[PDB]
């Protein structure tokens, strides 16, 4: 649970393509699930999806299926596992930050996060 | 079809009291806190059990399908907005006081 | 050793205490280790009953009184009414002090026929 | 009372685990090494009680950790003996087979004279190999872990293993029929020795296996929850037969002293891309039944749409049959099927030669090609699905077909088993006074 | 355990009936698999005996009869002029039955009291 | 085990003083239950034959010829322990074991016929 | 002379292949029975058996 | 005269291709060959 870092601050015009990575290397990533989360200026949280880092199979709801789409890419090493986040079309209301979270047991609990990376459009 | 709901939507009280916070939840309710522009951080899981890292004088409470969280004594940087999170549901929060 | 004789006790689970009475590879070294497991639980059995003053008997009595702190109900209540699992469940706690008692009474037993 | 006896031999049972051993019924080697089983029983037995009540859950049993363990070991083990292929990864100078599936080419290696340089031709699947780079290739896992041939004797026949309860220790079933997944079964039945069980290895639809009766059980961790697959149980089996119409040929290559490498050799007669086909009325009402009781479980309308995407191991149907690996599509049976003649609905897909199964760290293995033709039927008894939900959904609960950890696979065959300890010393009281 | 003790009942196996009364690596490995053998076995005998009523008793006694589809002879034949091999085998087809029947005798017997 | 151990209490007491009151971790442990095992049933092995076959105290019928020891009852039970026991008799086991082992199957046959 | 269809081996300098003579010895339990027939081929009863464990 | 830096190359993913590359080991970890070669 060393760090969870991210990628940087980006904007892209509409129709373009955004693509954000996070990086684990502390903890064994083949054991936890990965989850990506949402927040909108002056709004709270919302859910991306998750994806399993032993097979690369992810779960978006029903707004985001056929436009993000979740891949993961391990190094060399089994550490330093990096997820990416691409998603197609964009909207005038997908301007928000985008986080990288880490679910532990069968309670959904995050401990770890990282920092954000704001997109715009 | 899990469900919650935030009664308050606005809380305030002066530093130094008692204050508390409510989510009305089923299934397992998790309690954050976000800085400005910076990523939550976990204080209780199973909603009682506590997080290591998160400072003493931050605990919480079960009673049937309501969540107690008693915040207590406040000092500088408790200003958060604490939201309860369901497994695929966050419901807005609200920034404490000051 | 066999333990078809054992499954054998279990059969009428469910009935009283009363009714009962009347009624070079894994695969090798796992063997092994159930061989040698299984022998063990044969003969802890037998070991508790050969230090008790029972060798094998079936039903077998013994002098200790019954303290009332473990348990005071009737005795036709428990053979009628009650079943073997709840026994277990609330004596459970107290056996290892029933199990001491016992074995002193047969110590004392067998150094007073030396005696007489 | 007033004074304490003994009774030895008594129906008194605790929750322990315990390791068990195998049992094989009625030449040649098995991956499972079913040689060293014990026969069974000629008729094992079946002891029932009547007034028992017990509760157990399958998600907590240790029945299922110990078998994907030994499991595991097997492999290991039967890997051990024969060659392993380490000296095949070179410039692969593959540029197109003359009969984008098949590659045809040749390697520069040597096996003596160490001054010395000759090539030998093989064939392999576009997917075994990736590009390098123009007209190069690479075998694709040798950069992460060492490949090794399975052994040609043994054969990958899943033939069923009894897994049986040492003496001592009793094994409880119950048959609920419409039996829940977890909860107290009142018809508990106590069997010293468990019955068949076969180990097939699958990702998206169980095959063959055992089945149900006048129910479609429907089994999971928590409903509510996302993570946790869905394991369905059928009554009705929905035969799976298949082939693959392509003709091989074994053809042995030398890598060094004493170690030889089979590859596809030459192919003969007309290429026909291999399939599977699946009768469309049978499944058409088979999904149609399942949606039945999973709109009770939610109450909200569902809809069947394919996976999402992944790896080639989990988005794709896959199976063994006579020591082919297959991995097949399946998306034409899970597509826009929201369910409120002779026709056959064909499921083309392709091989591979090299698998990553029993997903661990650095671990490759591959599989020699076997010459002819092969057929293989099969039974569907079992779909594995994982919900797609983000919650206020005016019904819409989308479910998407996928896969999970491989004990998900055995878990719905051993769903009514609990290893129990037995104790059979009692004390209760008695007026005897021992004279 | 001791197997001097098996060898003792060998002694005078020719003689009459009455007159028996009168009278890490390869090793290591299998020695341990004939170590658990060899323990498993003195436990049959003693399983087989100690739920027929008989505790460490060289000769006993039981409560039943024979059936006269058994064997249908008398004392001075069989004790004068048959061997333990050949006898055995005249009565090893009923052997289980008789196993069957002699448990449930002393199981009745301990209920009893 | 514990059992065992128990024996140890009160060593240095008086005979009627103590009266009246896959890898390295798995077949080394393997070993040493089929060893712990073995030696319990070798001391059970010797009792069943000799007719005391659980008996705290047993109680046999051979008579104590004067050759292997000659002293006073008294001062057996009264100033040695168990230890010293061993070393007077310790040469000879094997010729007891041997004649009381002959008794009982003596003592059998006299019941047989009776 | 073989290198084409097998591997070889050195034998370990330090150990002996001598022949030492060894006894196969039976466990508890079980007896072996061998009979000293003057003359007698491998097949054929014997009338003159002895026990040794 | 404590650490020292320097290049060599070994097996790679390929048999046959080559990779030059660099590690640090300490002065008594290697001995020299006789003038700036080294050994483990
Ligand atoms: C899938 O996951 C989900 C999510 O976890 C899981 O859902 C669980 O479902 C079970 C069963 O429905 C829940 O357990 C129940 O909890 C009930 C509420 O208990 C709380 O409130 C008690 C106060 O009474 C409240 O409720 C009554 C009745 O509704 C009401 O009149 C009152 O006014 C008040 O609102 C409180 O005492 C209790 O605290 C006790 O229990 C907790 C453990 O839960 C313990 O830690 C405490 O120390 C204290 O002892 C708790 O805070 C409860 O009423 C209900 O009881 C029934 O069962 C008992 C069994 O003996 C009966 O005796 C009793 O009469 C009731 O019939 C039951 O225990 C559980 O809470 C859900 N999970 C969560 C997180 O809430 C699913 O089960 C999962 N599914 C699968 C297949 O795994
Ligand atoms: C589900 O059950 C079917 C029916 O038994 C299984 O199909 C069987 O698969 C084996 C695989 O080896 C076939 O064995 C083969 O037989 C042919 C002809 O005898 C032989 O030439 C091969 O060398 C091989 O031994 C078997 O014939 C086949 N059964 C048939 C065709 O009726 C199927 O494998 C089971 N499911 C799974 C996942 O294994
Ligand atoms: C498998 O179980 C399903 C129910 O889960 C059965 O479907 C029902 O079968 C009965 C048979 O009389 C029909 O009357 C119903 O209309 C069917 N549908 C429902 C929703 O109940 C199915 O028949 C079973 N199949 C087998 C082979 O037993
Ligand atoms: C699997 O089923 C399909 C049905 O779609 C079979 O395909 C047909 O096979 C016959 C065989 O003579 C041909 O005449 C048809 O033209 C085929 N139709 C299609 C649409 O392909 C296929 O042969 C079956 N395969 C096996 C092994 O049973
Ligand atoms: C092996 O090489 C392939 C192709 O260059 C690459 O995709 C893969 O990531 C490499 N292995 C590992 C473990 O990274
Ligand atoms: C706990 O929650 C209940 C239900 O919302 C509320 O009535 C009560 O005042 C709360 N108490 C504290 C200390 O938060
Ligand atoms: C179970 O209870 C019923 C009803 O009292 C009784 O008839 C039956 O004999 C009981 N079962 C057994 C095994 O005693
Ligand atoms: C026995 O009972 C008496 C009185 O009920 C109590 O004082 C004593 O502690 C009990 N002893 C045990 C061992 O239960
Ligand atoms: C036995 O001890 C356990 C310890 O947790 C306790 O919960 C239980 O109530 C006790 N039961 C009795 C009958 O003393
Ligand atoms: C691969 O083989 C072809 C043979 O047609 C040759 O033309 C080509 O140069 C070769 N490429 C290599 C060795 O990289
Ligand atoms: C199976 O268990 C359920 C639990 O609710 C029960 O209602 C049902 O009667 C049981 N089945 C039978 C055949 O008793
Ligand atoms: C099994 O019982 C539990 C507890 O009542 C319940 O939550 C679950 O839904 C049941 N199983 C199914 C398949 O409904
Ligand atoms: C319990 O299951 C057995 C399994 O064959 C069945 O015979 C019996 O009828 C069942 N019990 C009841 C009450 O139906
Ligand atoms: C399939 O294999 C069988 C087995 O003998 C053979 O008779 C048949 O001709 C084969 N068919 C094809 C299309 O290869
Ligand atoms: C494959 O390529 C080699 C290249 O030399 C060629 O000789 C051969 O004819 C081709 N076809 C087959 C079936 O090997
Ligand atoms: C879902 O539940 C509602 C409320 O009881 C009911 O009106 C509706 O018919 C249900 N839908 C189903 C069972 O498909
Ligand atoms: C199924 O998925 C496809 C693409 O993923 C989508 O176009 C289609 O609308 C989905 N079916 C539904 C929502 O019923
Ligand atoms: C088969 O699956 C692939 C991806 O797994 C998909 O692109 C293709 O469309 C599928 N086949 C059909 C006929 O849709
Ligand atoms: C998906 O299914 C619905 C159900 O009626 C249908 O209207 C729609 O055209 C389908 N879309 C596709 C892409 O199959
Ligand atoms: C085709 O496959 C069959 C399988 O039995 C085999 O006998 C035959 O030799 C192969 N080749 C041809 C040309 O049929
Ligand atoms: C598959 O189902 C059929 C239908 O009766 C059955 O005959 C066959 O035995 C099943 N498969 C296996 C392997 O039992
Ligand atoms: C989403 O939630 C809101 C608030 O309860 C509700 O009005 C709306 O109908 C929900 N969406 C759907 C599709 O039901
Ligand atoms: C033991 O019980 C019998 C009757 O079962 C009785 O006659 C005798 O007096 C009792 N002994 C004692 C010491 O109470
Ligand atoms: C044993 O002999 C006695 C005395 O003749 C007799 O009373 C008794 O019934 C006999 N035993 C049996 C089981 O018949
Ligand atoms: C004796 O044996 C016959 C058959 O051999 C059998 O019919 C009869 O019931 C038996 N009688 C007894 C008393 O065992
Ligand atoms: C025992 O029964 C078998 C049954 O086939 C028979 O052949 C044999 O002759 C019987 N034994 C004797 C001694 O007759
Ligand atoms: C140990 O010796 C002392 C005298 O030295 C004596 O008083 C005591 O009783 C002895 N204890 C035992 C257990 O023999
Ligand atoms: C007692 O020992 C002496 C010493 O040799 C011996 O001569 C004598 O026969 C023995 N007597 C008995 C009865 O053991
Ligand atoms: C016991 O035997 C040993 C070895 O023969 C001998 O040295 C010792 O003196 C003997 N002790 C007695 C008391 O006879
Ligand atoms: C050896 O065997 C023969 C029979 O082949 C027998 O006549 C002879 O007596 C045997 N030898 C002895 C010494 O008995
Ligand atoms: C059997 O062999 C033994 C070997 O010592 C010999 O003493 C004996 O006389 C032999 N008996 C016969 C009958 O040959
Ligand atoms: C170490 O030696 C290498 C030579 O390969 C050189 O490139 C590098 O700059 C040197 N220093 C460090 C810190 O690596």
């Amino acid at each position: 649970q060393v760090q969870l870092l991210q990628s940087g601050a980006a904007v892209t015009k509409p129709g373009a393509s955004v693509r954000v990575s996070c990086e684990a290397s502390g903890y064994n990533i083949r054991d936890y699930f990965i989850h990506w989360w949402r927040q909108a200026p002056g709004q709270g949280l919302q859910w991306v999806g998750w994806i399993n880092p032993k097979t690369g199979q992810p779960n978006n709801p029903r707004q985001f299926q056929g436009r993000v789409s979740l891949t993961r890419h391990a190094s060399w090493d089994f550490d330093t596992y990096s997820f990416y986040m691409d998603l197609k079309a964009l909207r005038s209301d997908d301007t928000a930050v985008y986080f990288c979270a880490r679910q532990r047991s069968d309670y959904w609990d995050f401990d770890v996060w990282g920092s954000g990376t704001q997109v715009t459009v | 079809d899990i469900q919650m709901t935030q009664s308050p939507s606005s809380l305030s009280a002066s530093v130094g009291d008692t204050v508390t916070i409510t989510c009305q939840a089923n299934g397992y309710l998790n309690w954050y806190q976000q800085r400005r522009g910076k990523a939550p951080k976990l204080l209780i899981y199973d909603g009682s059990k506590l997080e290591r890292g998160v400072p003493s004088r931050f605990s919480g409470r079960r009673w049937g399908q309501e969540y107690n969280l008693t915040i207590n004594n406040l000092q500088p940087e408790d200003i958060a907005t604490y939201f309860c999170q369901v497994y695929e549901f966050v419901v807005p929060g609200t920034r404490l006081d000051l | 050793g066999l333990g078809a004789v054992f499954l054998g006790f279990l059969g009428a689970a469910g009935s009283t205490m009363g009714a009962a009475s009347n009624t070079l590879g894994v695969w090798g070294f796992k063997q092994l280790q159930a061989r040698v497991l299984a022998i063990e639980r044969y003969l802890e059995v037998q070991q508790l009953l050969g230090m008790w003053g029972c060798s094998g008997k079936l039903i077998c009595c013994t002098n200790v009184p019954w303290n009332s702190s473990w348990s005071n109900k009737t005795y036709n209540e428990i053979w009628d009414n009650m079943t073997w699992m709840q026994w277990d469940r609330e004596i459970g706690n107290y056996t290892d002090t029933i199990y001491k008692l016992l074995e002193v009474s047969q110590f004392q037993q067998e150094i007073n026929e030396k005696d007489n | 009372g007033l004074w304490v006896t003994v009774y030895y031999g008594v129906p008194v049972w605790r929750e322990a685990k315990t390791t068990l051993f195998c049992a094989s019924d009625a030449e040649v080697h098995n991956v499972w090494a079913t040689h060293a089983c014990v026969p069974t029983d000629p008729n094992p037995q079946e002891l029932v009680l009547e007034n028992v009540t017990e509760n157990f859950n399958m998600w907590k049993n240790d029945m299922v950790d110990q078998m994907h363990e030994d499991i595991i070991s097997l492999w290991d083990q039967s890997l051990k003996p024969c060659v392993k292929l380490t000296p095949l990864c070179v410039t692969l100078n593959c540029s197109d087979a003359k009969v984008e599936e098949i590659k045809n080419c040749s390697f520069k290696a040597t096996t003596e004279l160490r001054d010395k340089k000759r090539r030998e031709y093989a064939l392999f699947y576009r997917l075994d190999i990736v590009p390098l780079s123009n007209s190069e290739y690479r075998l694709i896992n040798c950069n992460t872990s060492v490949i090794t041939q399975i052994c040609p004797k043994v054969t990958f026949d899943p033939i069923p293993i009894h897994y049986c309860a040492p003496a001592g220790y009793a094994i409880l079933k119950c048959n609920n029929k419409t039996f829940n997944g977890t909860g107290p079964c009142n018809n508990v039945s106590t069997v010293q020795c468990t019955h068949g069980i076969k180990p097939v290895v699958s990702t998206q639809l169980l095959l063959n296996g055992s089945l149900a009766e006048e129910e479609i059980i429907i089994r999971s961790e928590n409903l509510t929850d996302n993570v946790k697959t869905i394991i369905v149980h059928l009554n009705e089996s929905v035969e799976i037969t298949c082939t693959r119409p392509n003709n091989m040929t074994r053809k042995s290559v030398r890598i060094g002293p004493g170690q030889t490498f089979y590859a596809l050799g030459d192919i003969i007669g007309d290429i026909r891309q291999p399939h599977c086909n699946i009768s469309e009325i049978k499944w058409e009402k088979t999904l149609q039944r399942v949606s039945e009781k999973l709109r009770e479980h939610f109450n909200k309308t569902i809809i069947f749409n394919q996976s999402s995407g992944g790896d080639l191991e989990i988005t794709t149907h896959s199976f063994n049959c006579g020591g082919e690996f297959f991995y097949c599509n399946t998306s034409d049976l899970f597509f826009n099927k929201t369910f409120n003649t002779n026709s056959t609905i064909t499921l083309p897909c392709r091989i591979k030669q090299i698998i990553n199964m029993w997903q661990e760290v650095g671990r490759a293995m591959y599989a020699p090609p076997i010459a002819g033709n092969i057929t293989c039927k099969s039974n569907i008894t079992g779909l594995l699905l994982t919900r797609d939900g983000g919650g206020n959904n005016s019904t819409k609960e989308t479910f998407r077909p996928g896969g999970g950890n491989m004990r998900d696979n055995w878990r719905s065959e051993l769903y009514k088993y609990k290893v129990v300890e037995v104790k059979p010393l009692g004390i209760a009281p008695t007026e005897c006074n021992r004279t």
